[PDB]
């Protein structure tokens, strides 16, 4: 078991609120399969200047996926 | 001649039939027909 | 791994040094046949 | 008797070396790839 030092001493964790309305903001992008999103290079091997059809693991043309924001925690003045 | 032009187009199909001819031995080669390697000599040294 | 579960992050920001932070999509993957251009580089700019 | 991690140095020796047989018909053993080739020095292309 690989030491981490030691672990947070706080007696409580700090207050996470959790606002759907404030969250409830929506800008999707759909996979561009000619823009390359998404495309991982090959690990075995490189090709140079040709066209050739490879099979991976590749998301869906046009696919807006699953969107997740950070937004900054509820802060009043200079104190957070 | 122009791409419209039916019999100039002939003239290029009949070059691309035996440039086609040609390449399907290159491509033949490379297929692996079910064996592990598509070079013999790869086949050698993976295998016993 | 079956599950995976995104960890929220809360930035804490002062109120006036609150500042806008770039959304992050998640694509799930599964295999595909992607036809793949390859520039003289190698890097690969468009598919289908 | 199957593992010899610690080796002399230098194992390798010019032979080996791909400089060393350049523009000549050679059989290639590099990296479990197994085949008869000759190699030719040239500008890089693809990714290193």
């Amino acid at each position: 078991y690989v030491d981490v030092g030691p672990d947070s001493v706080k007696s409580a964790c700090i207050e996470v609120d959790i606002q759907q309305t404030f969250f409830d903001k929506t800008w999707p992008r759909p996979i561009d399969v000619s823009k390359a999103d998404g495309i991982i290079y090959p690990q075995g091997r490189t090709y140079s200047n040709i066209t050739i059809t490879y099979q991976g693991l590749f998301p869906y043309q046009g696919d807006h996926g699953d969107m997740y924001v950070y937004s900054a925690g509820h802060a009043t003045g200079t104190t957070p | 001649f122009t791409t419209t032009n039916e019999a100039f187009q002939k003239v290029q199909d009949a070059v691309n039939n035996n440039a086609q001819a040609l390449s399907k031995l290159a491509s033949e080669l490379s297929n692996t027909f079910g064996a592990i390697s598509a070079s013999i000599g790869d086949i050698i040294q993976r295998l016993d | 791994i079956k599950y995976y579960s995104i960890i929220p992050h809360s930035i804490r920001s002062i109120q006036s040094d609150r500042k806008a932070w770039a959304a992050f999509y998640v694509y799930k993957l599964q295999p595909l046949t992607f036809l793949l251009d390859f520039s003289v580089d190698g890097y690969i700019r468009r598919a289908i | 008797t199957d593992t010899n991690s610690v080796c002399p140095k230098l194992e390798f020796a010019n032979d080996t070396k791909i400089a060393s047989q350049l523009g000549n018909c050679v059989e290639y053993s590099l990296y479990g790839v197994s085949g008869r080739g000759v190699f030719q020095n040239c500008t890089a292309v693809g990714v290193r």
